């Protein structure tokens, strides 16, 4: 279940990346 | 039949070339050089020959391959993977009606997938068609399709698109590219070629708000002030009230008046249309109040002004500056009829000229050949519009020391 936490963390990181793109192209 | 231009986007290896190839192959629109090469004819051999043409230096922009559908003429005008990809999109040499965004079923949406989607929104491409490719490599499974579709929906909705098709394809075997698949009964939407057939005609310049960049201004004895310029968008009528920017902003009062008369080739008109080179007599406007580089619009939707206390954000391609460009660079920006000094305030991202992928956030410097996202402050007020809204007023060149440093397109304006 450490694996589940890591998947979520990585998923959120990718959402943060999307937000960085929204800011860059905003 | 209306003509429509398309671009292919998506992560390297997700299947852009293969999908184009499959479109060409299954419609029999094989390039002539390949037909001659041939003089066994399987899809795989054709892909090899399209690849070989690419390696000989025939790039998609140059090949500008075309096919016909029942309601369209379709030109494939560009795709990432060649030296001038970003330059063509920025300069407007390649203008796309739609983007086909290819996402592999095996990998899902990747960081570069999202970057190309942003590039598409930035350019003003209103119509997206997503393919979820390599369906054959995931056993034509609906669940896999549905999981990637949800990723894609989440990305494109965040960007502001809506109701784009999402089509499961195998460019390699052909499923849902031109021929309806028999391996995916669970899908009932359009094939890629059907979705291409339904790309709507582009919004007409006449339907955008009026913009007339002023080239020159006359003051004729017993007639008054007569600016001269080209109608870029919208339409101008005798009787209309027009306002001039940045004249109005600089003077802190409306520089505006009623159009007494219009003329092209020294002959009277009652209305001017996009592309017309006109003179127009405006009452109540003094010769001194307007000048080259002003822009006229209706009072309804006045031309957007970037003041010295504002910034704007642009994507550029560096054409000629072999030494480092760094924050504080202060060349001259030329757009429509204006020229103003501009300062580079931030370089937010360095961008791969071949693909439109981001190379680096907040780079220290850029050079010839780099693309970049930049924040610029005008040192005198200037009319600019985001290219995605009014492209005719969204592109510009940067000049310094007699030469052309860069070409750019306006992303957004920051009111300061
Ligand atoms: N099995 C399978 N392979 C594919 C498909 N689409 C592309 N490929 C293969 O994947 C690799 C990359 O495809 P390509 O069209 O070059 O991707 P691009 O880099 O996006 O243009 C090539 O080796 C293709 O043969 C597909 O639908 N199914």
């Amino acid at each position: 279940e450490k694996k589940e936490e890591e998947e979520k963390e990585e998923e959120v990181s990718e959402e943060e990346a999307l937000a960085g793109l929204s800011a860059l192209f905003g | 039949k209306p003509h429509v231009n398309i671009v292919f986007i998506g992560h390297v290896d997700h299947g852009k070339s293969t999908t184009i190839g499959r479109l060409l192959y299954d419609t029999g629109n094989i390039p002539e050089t390949i037909i001659k090469k041939f003089e066994s004819f399987k899809f795989a051999w054709v892909m090899d020959r399209l690849k070989e043409e690419r390696e000989r230096g025939i790039t998609i922009d140059v090949a500008h391959t075309k096919f016909e559908t029942p309601h369209r003429y379709i030109t494939i005008i560009d795709a990432p993977g060649h030296r001038d990809f970003v330059k063509n999109m920025i300069t407007g040499a390649s203008q796309a009606d739609a983007a086909v965004l290819v996402v592999a079923a095996t990998d899902g949406v990747m960081p570069q997938t999202k970057e190309h989607a942003f590039l598409a929104r930035t350019l003003g491409i209103k119509h997206i068609i997503v393919t979820i490719n390599k369906m054959d490599m995931v056993n034509y499974d609906q669940k896999v399709f549905e999981k990637v579709k949800a990723q894609v929906e989440k990305l494109l909705k965040t960007l502001g698109y809506k109701d784009f098709p999402v089509i499961p394809t195998s460019a390699w075997n052909g499923d849902n590219v031109v021929k309806k698949s028999d391996k995916m009964p669970w899908y009932n939407g359009p094939t890629l070629i059907e979705a291409l057939d339904q790309i709507p005609e582009p919004e007409k310049p006449i339907d955008k708000p009026l913009r007339i960049p002023i080239q020159d201004v006359y003051s004729i004895k017993g007639v008054g002030t007569v600016p001269v310029g080209r109608v870029e968008t919208g339409k101008l009528k005798v009787g209309d009230v027009v306002i001039f920017e940045p004249a109005s902003t600089i003077f802190h009062k409306p520089i505006q008046g009623e159009v007494k008369s219009i003329e092209m080739h020294h002959e009277p008109l009652q209305e001017a249309l996009p592309g017309d080179n006109i003179g127009f007599n405006v009452r109540g406007v003094s010769k001194n109040d307007i000048k080259r580089g002003d822009v006229a619009g209706h009072t309804d939707k006045p031309p957007t002004v970037v003041r010295t206390k504002d910034t704007f954000k642009a994507q550029i391609i560096v054409l000629n500056h072999p030494t480092a460009i760094t924050v504080g660079y202060s060349p001259v920006l030329h757009a429509h009829t204006a020229q103003i000094p501009v300062r580079f305030e931030q370089i937010l991202a360095k961008v791969d000229p071949r693909t439109g992928n981001i190379v680096e956030e907040n780079p220290q410097f850029i050079k010839t050949g780099d693309s970049a996202i930049v924040v610029l402050r005008p040192m005198k007020p200037v009319v600019l519009e985001p290219v995605k809204e009014i492209p005719q007023l969204g592109r510009f060149a940067i000049r310094d020391m007699g030469m052309t440093i860069a070409a750019g397109m306006v992303i957004s304006i920051q009111k300061g």
